[PDB]
């Protein structure tokens, strides 16, 4: 890999610079190189990895949605035939998105998840696995769509099981996992009631544990709680 | 779109 | 080139889609392919070309400035030595920026400028030539910095000479050229008085010709006039 | 930074 000659510490340093410069593709490439050194990631390093790829795939998903909407409009009655270009370019963006998702999934499988024994790391990686299978599911239309959806579900469910056993209900990783799994239920699994029940129960159980927290922990937990409330407001 | 982290 | 197999019209169609999706690197690649077909560009097509590369290099310049500021801070008294990484990454971004500038300059030289006979096209391309040499000048520190600055000046000056002979003082291309050449004087040539004089005279001469314009032309001209006023306000 | 087009 092109980062094979760069020191681990230098890749991490450069990922932080790339973040400051809003160079998320570079950030992701640096973090991929750091993962490929083979050592486990610290909390801070896991956050760099996630931020980099979230921002890269986020931009691809937004572009894919713009192009998919144009394509859908082209297939309505009365729309003038304009040739294969809209489909081709949506396919191009889609293939690039799938590539990024496959890259992330590959890092998780080789070998981040299997080396992650502490609950905080294992849950974090399994949440990522669910997230990147969810992004694959968003664009899937073929023979494998059900298996892709089930891969996302399975990863999220394993993360949920660990999180409920091992982490307090206010833990930001537990909260973020539940937020995203709830979105999976609403948007991917056609299960809005499950989505709502999960968001509500997660919010309420967190609320009941806030009394245990420092001011700084309270700030972290309540920020994600508000995202749960925001989704509940959208959905009810 | 709904919020995710 | 990778776009050699795609129809000109399809490249233009896809550039427009890429713009809608805010995929400016793709937009620029499509427009490069369209230029390389060898035919002259229409007004609309020249605008696509310019928007694509403006957005790509704009992002690179913003990143370069973030990194250059970090680097400068590292070289202050009392700053802890952190190794070569900040310089390396600023160099990486810089080299990519220079590459984009060289690509644009190459399209202009082979063969957009030489085929452009109408004032509106020739001025537009010569302005672009000045702009991309200006971006090279922003990062230049070596033996060639003076020649790079002079290349920008010469391109802008040829565009100004044509524009003054052939276009009305409200023409948006004439206005935009003057805006940018004024910034060149202020930021690159260490000539703030020249910058201010050019912006003021351009504004005032435009103001005196607005009476000749339709509502729609008036809107176009006054928008750029306001940019001239904005710079004058910054500089005085 | 100053405005350019
Ligand atoms: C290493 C570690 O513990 N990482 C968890 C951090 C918790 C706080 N936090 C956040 O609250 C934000 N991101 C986020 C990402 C993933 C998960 Cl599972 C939860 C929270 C910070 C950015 N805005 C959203 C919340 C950072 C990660
Ligand atoms: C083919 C042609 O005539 N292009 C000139 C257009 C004039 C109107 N216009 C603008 O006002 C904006 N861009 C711009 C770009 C270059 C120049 Cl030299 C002048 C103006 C539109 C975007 N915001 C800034 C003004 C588009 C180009
Ligand atoms: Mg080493
Ligand atoms: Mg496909
Ligand atoms: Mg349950
Ligand atoms: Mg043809
Ligand atoms: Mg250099
Ligand atoms: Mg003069």
């Amino acid at each position: 890999g092109a980062m094979g000659s760069m020191e681990r510490a230098s890749l991490i340093q450069k990922a932080k610079l790339a973040e400051q410069a809003e160079r998320y593709e570079d950030m992701a490439a640096f973090m991929k190189g750091a993962v490929e050194k083979g050592e486990e990631l610290s909390c801070e390093e896991r956050n760099l990895l996630s931020v980099a790829y979230k921002n890269v795939v986020g931009g691809q998903r937004a572009a894919w949605r713009v192009l998919s909407s144009i394509e859908q409009k082209s297939n309505e009655e009365g729309s003038e035939e304009k040739g294969p270009e809209v489909r081709e370019y949506r396919e191009k963006v889609e293939t690039e998105l799938q590539g990024v998702c496959d890259t992330v999934l590959g890092l998780l499988d080789s070998h981040l998840i299997k080396e992650a024994g502490d609950a905080e790391s294992r849950v974090f990686y399994l949440k990522m696995k669910g997230d990147y299978y969810r992004y694959l599911a968003e664009v899937a239309t073929g023979d494998d769509k059900k298996r892709i959806i089930d891969s996302a579900r399975s990863a999220y469910q394993e993360a949920m099981d660990i999180s409920k056993k091992e982490m307090p209900p206010t833990n930001p990783i537990r909260l973020g996992l539940a937020l995203n799994f709830s979105v999976f239920h609403y948007e991917i699994a056609n299960s809005p009631e499950e989505a709502i029940s999960l968001a509500k129960t997660t919010f309420d159980e967190a609320m009941a544990d806030l009394h245990t927290l420092s001011e700084d922990s309270y700030k972290d937990s309540t920020l994600i709680m508000q995202l749960l409330r925001d989704n509940l407001t959208l959905w009810t | 779109f709904p919020a995710t982290v």
